[PDB]
């Protein structure tokens, strides 16, 4: 929720690109999707987030014993600009009634 | 794909004092089944009416096409009716019997 | 060495995906990209209601050959059992989703019938069609696979 | 003012005329179509 | 007060009933005539015109699908041609937004000079506070303070 208001202070003030805080990283593909719905699974979140790129490999944290999702996934794309696009875009999204959160790692 | 403020109830005005509920039901009956309709029979409220439908989107198509629609010489005022305001004239009660029923019949 | 790990994974659709993306229940047969209503396609044809192309429906109860009503088709309609399905049918053999009729655009505004894979099937001119492909309909064609309490016919508006 | 009153009246009359000539045509069209449909169902029976 | 709390208990219990039903299985939920009498204010009547037009309203659902799939259209004819309407007139009455009518409609009617109904009627000085010139807002504000 705080993200979208940082993008609004970044757009409103005329930040103009490379000083963007996605340049904070430059080293990292893997993204963090928290607040995810428990019914979701690999193939699903792959099908929704391959929109903005091609996701190479994602490890979604699912509790070892019960074997169900703890509610979040660390994902890895083939492209960084896909990550920048995904954090800056796909965030604040409704899924199954609950708004997911995304951010770098 | 709808604005939240609109509701199943529509306040309708610019009505004649002679107007018949036959014309009312006929005309308004295009968009959907009428939940019911009230009409002011009182000195100030004569000329006004409230329409309520089984569904909201009914009313949405209504105010869409019925916007400024005509009857006799008049262009009716069609607005989405508000909520709350004057309510508490009635009370919250009589929940016990029905809730006891749904707790009885289905047993849940 | 029967089951190494008890959980593993899926890589499969989720019920809330397909659910939320189609709801009246969740439905099947989301309209294709082409679908457009027939009247506006008669507007691009420059046709007032006199010379316009409107598909009217005709009913005959399969036991007795007329109108319980007459139905206009003028982008798609959901043929089902009755509430979800728009084109409700009293037929007790129709699955909760029986079939759909979508007008599509090819080369023109053309009517199409598509079976949803209803358990019994559906007969076209007393000749069934296999599931999961759009089948163009031509005027005077008939709909009811073998459970058939009714009949249907299509007419363009002319004369 | 006279020309306007009588003129409006005349055009009105011509209007009810055109309507009266129109409805008969509509019903003829619906009866024709119903005939085509009944013939189609008969061709469906045999 | 005991009635007030009695209401919250029933509110939560209905929440458990509905929530429960789905497991067992919003604002569009069907309504009752006491609930209907709950919303609208005083002085309105419920009408049947016919029993028949009411049966049209009942078939209307089925006919919202059925008669929308049927013959229909509208047209217009060329013919020569009363126009009533109301702003808020008296002397001045600064303007009403098109929505605010719902609130201030009682002021629009010009029936005047015959108790409490005249206090609500004169209380429309609110309207003078809401919309108008700054002086109207000032003087109105004082006048309602001393009343």
């Amino acid at each position: 929720k705080l993200i979208n208001e940082l993008n609004e202070r970044e757009v409103q003030l005329g930040v103009a690109d490379k000083v963007s805080w996605h340049s904070e990283y430059k080293d990292s593909a893997w993204i963090f999707l928290g607040g995810l719905p428990y019914e979701l699974t690999e193939g699903d979140i792959i099908c929704v987030f391959s929109q903005y790129g091609e996701i190479v490999n994602i490890n979604l944290v699912r509790d070892k014993k019960t074997g169900k999702s703890k509610g979040f996934c660390f994902l890895c794309y083939e492209d960084q600009r896909s990550t920048i696009l995904a954090v800056d875009n796909f965030n604040g999204i409704k899924i199954k009634g609950r708004t997911i959160r995304v951010d770098h790692v | 794909r709808l604005p939240p403020e609109v509701n199943r109830i529509l306040y309708i005005r610019n009505l004649p004092y002679k107007i018949t509920a036959e014309e009312m039901y006929d005309i308004f009956g295009k968009y959907g089944p009428i939940r019911q309709i009230r009409v002011g029979n009182t000195p100030e409220t004569r000329g006004t009416a409230y329409v309520v439908y089984e569904d909201i989107f009914d009313a949405k198509n209504a105010c869409d096409h019925l916007s400024g629609f005509n009857v006799c010489n008049r262009y009716l005022v069609v607005l989405y009716y508000n909520a709350n305001r004057a309510f508490q004239k009635m009370d919250t009660k009589k929940k016990e019997e029905q809730l006891k029923l749904l707790k009885e019949k289905y047993g849940i | 060495n029967l089951q190494a790990q008890e959980e593993e994974r899926e890589f499969y659709n989720a019920r809330r995906r397909e659910h939320r993306q189609r709801n009246d229940p969740g439905g099947n047969n989301k309209e294709k990209e082409v679908p457009a209503k027939e009247k506006p396609s008669f507007e691009l044809s420059g046709a007032l209601l006199e010379d316009t192309n409107t598909f009217r429906g005709v009913v005959i109860k399969y036991s007795e050959p007329k109108r319980w009503r007459l139905y206009p088709f003028k982008s798609a309609y959901l043929l089902g059992r009755h509430p979800i399905d728009h084109p409700s049918c009293s037929k007790q053999h129709a699955v909760f989703q029986y079939r759909l009729v979508e007008y599509t655009r090819a080369d023109r505004v053309k009517p199409y019938i598509i079976d949803l894979g209803s358990g019994n099937g559906t007969f076209l001119n007393n000749k069934r069609i296999e599931p999961q492909r759009y089948y163009e309909l031509k005027e005077k064609d008939v709909l009811k696979e073998i459970d058939d309490e009714d009949e249907e016919e299509e007419e363009e508006v002319s004369d | 003012y006279i020309a306007d009153r009588k003129a409006r009246e005349a055009v009105e009359m011509r209007a009810q005329v055109e309507r009266k000539m129109a409805q008969k045509e509509k019903e003829k069209h619906e009866e024709k179509l119903r005939e085509m449909a009944q013939k189609a169902r008969e061709r469906r029976a045999g | 007060a005991e009635t007030p709390r009695t209401d919250r208990g029933g509110d939560s219990i209905g929440e458990t009933p509905t929530p429960g039903a789905s497991k067992r299985k919003e604002r569009n939920r069907p309504l009752s005539d006491e609930e209907l009498d709950a919303m609208f204010p005083e002085g309105y009547k419920v009408l049947p015109p016919p029993a028949g037009y009411v049966p049209i309203r009942t078939p209307a659902r089925k006919l919202t699908a059925t008669p929308t799939p049927l013959g229909g259209m509208t047209g217009f004819h060329m013919q020569t041609e009363m126009k009533s309407v109301n702003d808020q007139p008296s002397g001045n009455l600064p303007f009403l937004k098109p929505d605010d009518i719902q609130y201030f409609d009682k002021l629009l009617v010009d029936v005047d000079e015959s108790e409490e109904q005249k206090e609500r009627k004169i209380m429309k000085l609110l309207l003078k506070i809401k919309n108008g010139t700054p002086p109207m807002r000032k003087a109105a504000l004082r006048q309602i303070t001393d009343k």
